[PDB]
């Protein structure tokens, strides 16, 4: 029963880090599933970043762009907390946050973790002007 | 489950090793058993124990 | 390595059309996307159709490709469609670009 509401700065300027937090509602932030992000720049596909694995310190990233990000997971408030480092104007997109498949034992699905709950999506455009 | 240690301090030189967070979801703790084995083995107990009853 | 999809499709209503993907040894997942609306998972676990989606969708995996069929095309299905799957590029889900249904 997840309903992910997100809210970022609204308009970031170039070479300044932006941050978004996806408020989780109707569901705890401890269910053995991956808590991850994704972006959809107009045109190219649903480029993905990585997740946090509900409240551990364990992560995987998107080497397809690089290892800039350092996402955290602060619970007890149901925050989700992305952080993007060293942004240029090429990073503009619309950002979605999504959880995993809710495994039973910590890693049941070897490597599937398909993205099944896309909450709302939020967009931020990065520019010097 | 997969818990975490937190080190309270309760005096000069005394650390109390309390639990921190539970990482994951609360499944139960269990110990299975075979079932064809436990049925056979319980069937060897009755054959021997009939010798006294 | 990376996957690739036909850029576009077309077909009149009341039709049986399949959207096909390239290729691995893993499964594949299909996502729809309305214009201006957040994407939603539509087919997972090659067939294993989730709850709340139309029964008119049905996936299947071939020797090295997977395609999903749809019966009775309707205007509300003009959305894009994405082929999603992992690869052994060491990491990094390598789902291809989508194809938009045109009626
Ligand atoms: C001691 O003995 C006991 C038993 O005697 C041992 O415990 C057994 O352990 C088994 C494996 O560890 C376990 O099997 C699992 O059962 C799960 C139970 O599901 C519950 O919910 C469903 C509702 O959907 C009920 O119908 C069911 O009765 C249960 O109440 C299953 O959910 C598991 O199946 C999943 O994994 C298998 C294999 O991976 C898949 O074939 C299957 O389709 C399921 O796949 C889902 O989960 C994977 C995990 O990542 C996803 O990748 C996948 O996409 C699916 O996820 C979606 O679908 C599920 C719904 O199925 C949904 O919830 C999820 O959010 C996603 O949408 C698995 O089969 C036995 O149940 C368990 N027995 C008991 C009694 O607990 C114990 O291990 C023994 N001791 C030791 C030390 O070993
Ligand atoms: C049982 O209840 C207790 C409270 O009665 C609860 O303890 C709370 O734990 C959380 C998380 O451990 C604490 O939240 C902290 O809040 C402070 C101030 O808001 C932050 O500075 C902390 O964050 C730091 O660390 C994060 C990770 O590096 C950073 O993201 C962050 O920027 C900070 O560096 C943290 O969020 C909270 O303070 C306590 N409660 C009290 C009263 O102090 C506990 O979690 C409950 N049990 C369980 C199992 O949750
Ligand atoms: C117990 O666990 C061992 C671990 O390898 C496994 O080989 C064995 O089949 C298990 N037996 C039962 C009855 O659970
Ligand atoms: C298994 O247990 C049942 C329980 O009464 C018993 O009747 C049956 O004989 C057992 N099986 C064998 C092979 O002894």
């Amino acid at each position: 029963e997840v309903q992910l509401v997100e809210s970022g700065p609204g308009l970031v300027k170039a070479s300044e880090t932006l941050s978004l937090t996806c408020t989780v509602s109707g569901y705890n932030i401890r269910s053995n599933n991956w808590w991850s992000w994704v972006r959809q720049p107009p045109g190219k596909g649903l480029e993905w970043i990585g997740g946090v694995y509900a409240n551990s310190e364990i992560t995987n990233y998107n080497s397809s762009l690089k290892s800039r990000v350092s996402i955290s997971q602060d619970a007890w408030r149901n925050k989700f907390s992305l952080k993007l480092k060293s942004v240029t104007d090429a990073d503009t997109a619309v950002y979605y946050c999504v959880r995993g498949p809710n495994h039973w034992e910590y890693f049941d699905s070897g490597n599937n973790e398909y993205f099944e709950f896309w909450g709302q999506g939020a967009l931020v455009t990065v520019s010097s002007a | 489950n997969n818990n975490t240690r937190k080190s309270i301090r309760i005096g000069p030189g005394q650390a109390f090793y309390a639990t921190g967070d539970i990482i994951g979801d609360i499944r139960q703790a269990h110990c299975n058993v075979s079932k064809a084995t436990w049925n056979e083995t319980l069937g060897k107990v009755v054959k021997q124990l009939r010798k006294h009853f | 390595s990376a996957l690739t999809q036909p850029p576009s499709v077309s077909g009149a209503p009341g039709q049986r059309v399949t959207i096909s993907c390239t290729g691995e040894n893993y499964h594949a997942f299909w996502y729809q996307q309305f214009s201006g609306m957040a994407p939603k998972l539509l087919i997972r676990d090659n067939d294993k159709r989730p709850s709340g989606v139309s029964d008119r969708f049905s996936g299947s995996k071939s020797g090295a490709s997977a395609s999903l069929t749809i019966t009775g095309l309707q205007t509300d299905d003009e959305a894009d469609y994405y082929c999603q799957s992992y690869d052994s590029g060491l990491r990094s889900y390598i789902f291809a670009s989508g194809t938009r249904l045109t009626v």
